[PDB]
């Protein structure tokens, strides 16, 4: 997954899993991928699907 | 099964929007980035019980989807869970709003804008869309967005989460029942 096209206003809302380095669970990688901007790049993958 | 239900296709999760028909014809609607792509829909995350097929797909520009009952038995219901719904109409600002979905359940608020457009990105923008103050999460997309017993969106996306709030944007349900010749019972 890559995040270089974030931030983004916003998401559609399905749900496609992947498991951050933060132990969360998040929805989908618009999702995932707004959160590694605002955490300012320290967010990582650990893996596709629920944590 | 009803309107907020989960939807299973080979890709994720999605809701579904409303139970819908032409004639004799079963329909649900949802949304379109639910339904680009995906042929076969479940009602579980098993894939043992089958609902039906996508029949049509919009998005973006638009953001609604179609799929035909193949599943002769399950019951479809034509509510949002036990919330029935008669008729559908058109968003006004300031108007009250539900909505329900698979991931939050059902969360409600108001209609703050119409006509709106939002960029996903990458070149899916999605236009004429009602803004709402409503939350909602990974797994809602295409869940109705409801006025008491008339059917008002489709919940297509947005920012923030129900915890700490946030903004959706839904297609209006009107435009899609007209696209398929279907209505609401």
């Amino acid at each position: 997954v890559d995040c270089s096209e974030y931030p983004k206003p916003a998401c559609t809302i399905e749900y496609r899993p992947l498991c951050g380095s933060d132990n969360k669970t998040y929805g989908n990688k618009c999702n995932f991928c707004n959160a590694v901007v605002e955490s300012n790049g320290t967010l990582t993958l650990s893996h596709f699907g629920k944590c | 099964i009803s309107g907020g239900d989960a939807i299973y296709s080979s890709t994720g999760r999605c809701s579904l929007g409303f139970n819908v028909r032409s004639g004799s014809t079963y329909y649900f609607l949802t949304a379109g980035h639910c339904t680009d792509g995906a042929t076969t829909w479940w009602a579980n995350s098993a894939r043992t019980t089958v609902l039906g097929t996508t029949s049509g797909s919009s998005f973006p520009n638009n953001d609604y989807g179609i799929v035909r009952y193949t599943n002769t038995t399950i019951p479809k219901d034509g509510t949002v869970g036990g919330q029935d719904i008669t008729s559908a109409a058109n968003a006004t600002v300031g108007m009250a709003v539900t909505r329900r979905g698979s991931t939050t359940g059902t969360h409600s608020g108001s209609v703050t804008a119409l006509n709106a457009t939002v960029n996903y990105g990458g070149g899916d923008v999605v236009y004429g869309m009602i803004r709402t103050n409503v939350c909602a999460e990974p797994g809602d997309s295409g869940g109705p967005l409801y006025s008491g017993t008339r059917a008002i969106g489709l919940t297509s996306g947005g920012s923030g989460n129900c915890s700490s709030g946030g903004t959706t944007f839904f297609q209006p349900v009107t435009e899609a029942l007209v696209a398929y010749g279907v209505s609401v019972y």
